[PDB]
């Protein structure tokens, strides 16, 4: 599937750099998915989130988190992951389905910097779309990340386009894990494999990736 | 948020153009969504005055008219718009004008009666959606003049996402303050003078709940004219911010709110019995709010009330009662700060979300209320007329939030951004966001500002030194770390590694949603029950999958619809599967399936069409299973599944463990689903094939071996892997091969019975063998299924 | 452990992993094999005659003295080896470097990385319902489109018939991609086959590996919503005329309409003259914007048959 | 090849630590087997080895 092929190309990137690959379930509580990560129960990034619950605790998750803060409690730095995962919102257009991929990066180190979260994107970028490409890094917001970030691509047509989000380590996030952020500092990044997919091979709907029509298959043999 | 790109020039008016100030928007966190243009395209239109209007002698409806736009003489219009009248300022489209959709003016009679040009909607300008007249302008309008000139036509509503830890720009002068930041350049601000109170009439307002609320202001607003219009200038910036207009008195307060981030709101002052008591709502108390609609209440909502009923929920929506009407005379303004955490949830809990509710979860400058108040006064009575009592300040200084003092270390700073920022950067950045800074010995002491929601610990004084310094200017660094191996396991299994072998095997990847459709899983899967979800997306997409095969056998479907028969496909991905003994009392297996159907090859000139078969798909599986070097220890038993043909069905089992299930499609499924032909489906267990045999060598002999065939006549329900097992396992070191090469029943067996030609390789590994022990060996195999089973022949 | 930058390298999506290509042959019942680089130059005089190979002064033996010309001395040694053993079947592949003498080359000798194999023996090991046939010219071809498939090239791949003396030359071919020669395949020659002591047809095949270590990255195509249509044509030849060019000839005429051309059968006998063939060719027409009529079908498919009357002189029937 | 499995293996523990992996002809000359090694031509390695020389 192209998305596999994305997916595959991107741990082999990280691979290289030492990122262990780490999975886990889709179905998770709100704890792993929004506590943990510094989101509240009256968070706007919560009940607003297009969300799919089963009831008040369990849910599908928006995110592979999960699996990123079980790690993070079972032993100390050095932390190298990437998490590659489905996950779930509520939108459904044309560039949005119900379903989708995600891979999640995280790196916890003594002195991890965001000057180390720029030139590691700025190389996946580089190599994931094969040429010295123009990027930018702009301010956003995440609850579990500050300072938080998104770094957009120059597209094609002029404009920049949102590529995934970053960001370093909230302290909270590492203290409720059992990690000192006066001693350890850490950054993150999340981004949607359809997204870089169509990107990468010109792929224009979003939803043929799950219609798995196999014309449209086996143009990615 | 929307606002009107001039309205914010006139707070910060940098030298730069729309597509930048746009993107240096977006470059501050605030990422605009669209850039849309005021009114439409047009020229040609400028400001006249309806000097002569009189009745059309020969339309009923229709007035014929003579129009002042400053030139040699006046022109004839004809007009059909109900408030067309004279002494009327108005937009003139003259001869010559292109209107929106190239619509040109020129000179024509209409009904008999000349016309030179055409007075405007503003939905003909493409200003709104308002057709019900032509456009009434000020009085003073100058004659003569471009409207777009006079209406500020040339500008954009800005659309922006605001992230809600930036609770300070939602208004204006937020916005603005942090775009003159990255600017550096001061901020212009309106001279907004107190109102000094002509009368004393005041009312009592008491908070019962000053945690929730630790300011509330009170004013009342002694006769005015609710029905006074709202001047065009206010419209206009209402709309430029996606607000339209209703009445003068919500036209005001919904002003400040875009231009302060303030929210208020106007009660009627006569339908307040006794006084105002802000106070928590007790456990079932009844509001019917503005919209008509009753609310239940519960007691950790805040209410404004009076002393015998509620009034309205505090900062989220207003009550039918006591808002205002058109028989209003007096009004009570109120302006308060409520606590975030106190509003936070309570208009999600009755389906609202208003402009207030949402400025006050997330956090509204509670040194705001004052200036807010003096400026909504003057803009009521400015347009409504009436007299100002004095301000009533409820204010409880213990529950007022405090602005937090932070220390910025340089340590910190450093170690975080990886980039060194002068010390002088650093403290003025700090200071134009309006920050309080004394400089220490390698640290910075700062003081929040009372409107910054989000300035609690270092961290947030880090993002805000780096995101005005600017992201693109640290420089890129690689990570320094430790070369430290993981650990690696040679008995691991890839899963890409059995998804090669699946393409080398002819069958392409897929991959399909999760949530199925339970009226065609409950047709794969009768009587299982699964998760359903309570608020899916649709009713088909309502189950979280039991298996892979809805998921698998709905694609085939799909493609066989476009003119494709021969389908052969596999997915990886999780099943969900109640079970109370697993986590969240769901069990979430990954697995591995697939489906074949059509021929085994497509056409080709050296092969003949032939329909795929059991053993065709069973073949693929056991060259899966062979990559974990078990496959002797598998074994394929016919077992009943409802899905599947019950004489060409079989459980997979490895070890004695049920790993996953094969077979045909049954023939009733099939019609069900309306699949095409005959059609196989598998399914694994992932994680009982993930291990693999690490290789030993075993000495191999250098004498040769020997071959005995044998014929041996059995039972037809015998399974002849069974007797292929005993063959090897009472066989003892001599014998290392057995295998089939032959099934046969007909003409020479007896009906229900089979004859099954077996080949038996013996060899030693010390010496070479001779006919005596071979054939006593062979004789010892089939003596073996004779009790067991039946003779040979 | 040491401590350094961590710096990711530079990738390139259309490289072709050799590792990918041994992974397949695997899956199509390939065992590895690694043989030595100077092997018996009696044996490699009669698999390469006249060709000098590089030899070594002073070797480990007579029978390791002479540097590998390609790598089917070794493969050749290895099936024989094992049919020495009671073993027929045999389907080896190796990966390695051949040494050609060459003035042009650094060092005087030319070193490059190639894909060879060998297949003999029946289709199959004994099976209840697989039939006992012996391996042919096209069981190995089709193993070769499979490894060529990778490269998402195998539409520009050609199988001429060409001389080779260690091949049958009626069933020997060279192997070209976009016109650039790539490798050889046949079934060993029968006098060879008889020297050596082959137990009977076997089959090789050689790859010069950096010629095809490159794949196609895919640009998504539109796919049409309309439906297709098949039309089939039979295209009478002379024998000597190769099918594949009958095809692809098709396929580049009709490059906006005929999105599929497939051959799905030959025949010659009774009913075409001797010395003739005809083709079965099935053409898929298709348009992304529209569905087609039968005036703009029939025309497109006679635009495919003229071209065949041009280029082969060929008949419809 | 059982060798083959040996060294993929060791190429993915070190591929992990930033290692790329390198090849080469395996006829050398003078200088790039020996001589930018430190080992001149008057020394035992050239024998001790005990190389395949064709000239
Ligand atoms: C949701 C997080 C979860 C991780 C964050 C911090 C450590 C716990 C796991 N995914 C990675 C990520 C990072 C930055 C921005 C977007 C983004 O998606
Ligand atoms: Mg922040």
């Amino acid at each position: 599937h192209p998305v596999t092929r994305t997916i595959d190309r991107i741990e082999s990137f990280f691979g290289e750099l030492g990122f262990t690959v780490a999975t886990g379930p889709e179905i998770e509580d709100d704890y792993h998915n929004f506590d943990a990560l510094n989101i509240p129960g009256h968070h706007p990034a919560r009940a607003d989130h297009d969300t799919f619950w089963f009831d008040t605790t369990r849910l599908l998750r928006t995110q592979t988190s999960g699996v990123q803060i079980r790690t993070m409690k079972a032993q100390q730095p050095p932390i190298r992951i990437i998490a590659p995962g489905r996950v779930y919102r509520n939108d459904y257009d044309q560039t949005h389905t119900p379903m989708f991929h995600q891979m999640e990066g995280l790196i916890v180190d003594t002195n991890i910097s965001f000057t180390n979260l720029k030139g590691t994107l700025h190389d996946f970028l580089r190599n994931f779309f094969e040429e010295d490409l123009q990027i930018r890094f702009r301010p956003s917001y995440f609850p579990f990340t500050e300072p938080s970030a998104e770094v957009d691509v120059m597209g094609k047509n002029g404009k920049w386009l949102e590529v995934l989000g970053c960001g370093m380590v909230h302290p909270n996030v590492l203290r409720n894990v059992g990690i000192d952020p006066e001693v350890y500092s850490g950054f993150a990044f999340g981004m949607g494999m359809e997204r870089l997919t169509m990107l990468r091979y010109g792929v224009t709907d979003l939803r043929s990736f799950f219609e798995n029509d196999l014309r449209f298959l086996k143009q990615f043999k | 948020m929307k606002f009107s790109e001039l309205w914010l020039r006139e707070w910060v008016n940098p030298a730069i153009d729309s597509d930048a100030l746009a993107n240096q928007i977006t470059m501050a966190g605030l990422e605009v969504d669209g850039v849309e243009p005021v009114a439409g395209s047009f020229h040609g239109v400028v400001v006249g005055e309806v000097v002569e209007c009189a009745q059309h002698p020969n339309a009923d409806k229709l007035r014929v008219t003579k129009v002042n736009v400053g030139g040699d003489r006046l022109l004839d219009i004809v007009c059909g718009a109900p408030n067309c009248r004279q002494g009327l300022r108005v937009a003139v489209a003259t001869i010559g004008a292109v209107l929106p959709g190239d619509f040109k003016i020129k000179a024509a009679k209409l009904r008999g009666e000349p016309s030179e040009g055409m007075l405007c909607s503003f939905s003909e300008l493409g200003i709104s959606d308002d057709h019900s007249g032509i456009i009434e302008l000020p009085a003073d309008a100058p004659i003569g003049t471009d409207i777009r000139e006079y209406l500020k036509l040339d500008d954009n509503t800005i659309e922006i996402s605001v992230t809600p830890n930036r609770a300070d720009c939602l208004g204006i002068i937020g916005v603005a303050r942090d775009v003159a930041v990255l600017n550096q350049l001061p901020l212009v601000q309106p001279e907004i003078v107190p109102v000094g109170a002509t009368i004393d009439d005041t009312l009592p307002i008491t908070v019962e709940a000053p945690e929730a609320c630790p300011r509330y202001l009170g004013r009342v607003v002694k006769g005015i004219n609710v029905k006074a219009p709202t001047p065009l200038w206010m419209k206009e910036k209402l709309r430029r911010c996606g607000i339209r207009s209703i009445d003068a008195v919500v036209d005001v307060t919904n002003y400040v709110l875009l231009e302060l981030g303030q929210p208020m709101h106007a009660f009627d002052k006569d339908r307040i019995e006794g006084g105002i008591v802000v106070r928590m709502a007790k456990e079932g108390e009844t509001l019917v709010l503005l919209d008509g609609t009753e609310a239940k209440l519960n007691a950790d909502t805040l209410v404004i009330a009076d002393h015998n009923k509620a009034l309205a929920m505090g900062g989220i929506f207003g009550g039918e009662h006591s808002g205002v009407n058109d028989e209003t005379q007096n009004v009570l303004l109120e302006c308060a700060f409520f606590s975030p955490l106190s509003i936070t949830g309570r208009a999600r809990r009755h389906g609202l979300h208003t402009d207030a509710s949402h400025r006050y979860e997330r956090g509204v400058d509670p040194a705001l209320q004052h200036k807010a108040m003096e400026r909504a006064t003057r803009l009521l009575i400015d347009i409504c007329g009436g007299e100002a009592g004095p301000v009533i300040d409820i204010t409880n200084e213990a529950t007022l939030p405090k602005r937090a003092t932070i220390t910025l270390r340089r340590s910190k700073l450093d170690r975080l951004i990886g980039h060194h920022i002068a010390d002088e950067q650093v403290t003025d950045i700090l200071r134009r966001l309006g920050c309080e800074v004394t400089e220490g010995k390698d640290e910075w002491q700062a003081v929040a500002p009372s409107w910054r929601f989000d300035m609690e610990i270092e961290e947030d004084l880090v993002e805000e030194v780096a995101r005005v310094y600017g992201y693109n200017n640290i420089p890129d660094e690689p990570v320094q770390a430790s070369l430290i191996m993981g650990t690696h396991r040679e008995a691991d299994l890839s899963l890409k590694r059995v998804k090669t072998l699946l393409n080398d095997k002819g069958y392409q990847e897929v991959i399909t949603y999760s949530f199925v459709d339970p009226k065609v899983q409950q047709m794969i899967h009768p009587g299982v029950e699964a998760l359903l979800l309570p608020s899916p997306i649709s009713v088909e997409m309502s189950a979280m999958r039991l298996s892979l095969w809805t998921g698998l056998l709905a694609t085939v479907v799909y493609n066989q619809n476009r003119q494709q028969n021969r389908v052969r496909i596999f997915e990886s991905g999780l099943r969900f599967v109640p079970d109370t003994q697993a986590p969240l009392g769901i069990r979430q297996d990954l697995m591995l399936a697939g489906v074949i159907c059509g021929n085994r090859y497509e056409e080709h000139w050296n092969l003949a069409k032939e329909t795929v078969d059991f053993y065709d798909l069973k073949g693929d599986l056991e060259s899966v299973l062979d990559l974990t070097g078990k496959l002797n220890e598998v074994e394929f038993r016919a077992e009943a599944n409802p899905a599947l043909h019950p004489g060409q069905s079989a459980a997979i089992y490895l070890k004695g463990e049920r790993i996953g299930f094969v077979g045909v499609v049954h023939p009733e499924l099939e019609r069900k689903l309306d699949l095409n032909g005959r059609t196989l489906v598998f399914e694994l267990e992932w994680n009982k094939l993930a291990d693999r045999v690490v290789p030993q060598a075993r000495e191999i002999s250098r004498f040769p071996a020997n071959r005995r065939d044998i014929a041996v006549v059995v039972a037809e329900n015998v399974p002849a892997a069974d007797i292929l097992s005993e063959c090897k396992k009472v066989g003892v070191n001599q014998v290392v091969g057995v295998n089939l090469f032959d099934v046969y029943r007909g003409k020479g067996v007896a009906e229900g019975y089979k004859s099954l030609a077996i080949s038996l390789i013996l060899q030693d590994t010390s010496r070479t063998l001779e006919e005596e022990e071979i054939a006593a060996t062979v004789a010892k195999c089939v003596e073996a299924l004779k009790e067991r089973f039946q003779a040979s022949l | 452990p040491v401590q350094a930058s961590l710096i990711m390298g530079t990738h390139r999506e259309a490289d072709l992993s050799l590792k990918r290509v041994k992974t397949l042959l695997n899956d199509k019942g390939y065992q590895e094999v690694i043989t030595y680089s100077f092997v018996d130059p009696k044996v490699q005089q009669m698999i390469h005659p006249g060709v000098e190979a590089l030899l070594l002064p002073s070797p480990i033996s007579v029978e390791m003295s002479a540097m590998r010309l390609s790598l089917w001395t070794g493969l050749l040694a290895t099936v024989v080896y094992n049919q020495n053993r009671q073993q027929n079947r045999v389907r080896i592949f190796e990966s390695g470097l051949r040494f050609v003498p060459d003035t042009q080359a650094p060092l005087g000798i030319r070193q490059d990385l190639m894909l060879a194999g060998v297949i003999c023996g029946n289709r199959y090991e004994e099976h209840w319902n697989l039939a006992k046939e012996t391996v042919d010219f096209y069981d190995l071809k089709g193993d070769l489109e499979s490894v060529l498939d990778l490269t998402g090239k195998l539409n520009e791949v050609e199988f001429r018939a060409e001389a080779n003396p260690a091949l049958h030359p009626g069933q020997s071919a060279a192997i070209y991609l976009k016109g650039e020669r790539i490798g050889f395949v046949g079934v060993v020659h029968p006098e060879l086959e008889r020297k050596l002591d082959l137990n009977g047809r076997t089959l090789v095949f050689e790859l010069e590996w950096n010629k095809l270590a490159d794949r196609v990255v895919p640009q998504a195509r539109e796919i049409s919503r309309f439906p297709a249509n098949r039309r089939d044509i039979a295209v009478v030849v002379a024998e000597n005329v190769p099918a594949a060019d009958i095809l692809s000839e098709c396929k580049k005429v009709g490059v906006n309409q005929v999105v599929g051309v497939n051959l799905f059968d030959v025949y010659r006998g009774k009913g075409v003259a001797e010395g003739y063939k005809s083709l079965a060719i099935s053409l898929i027409l298709q348009d992304t914007s529209r569905t087609l009529e039968e005036e703009e079908i029939a025309a497109t498919v006679a635009k495919c048959v003229e071209a065949l009357k041009e280029r082969f002189q060929a008949s419809l029937r």
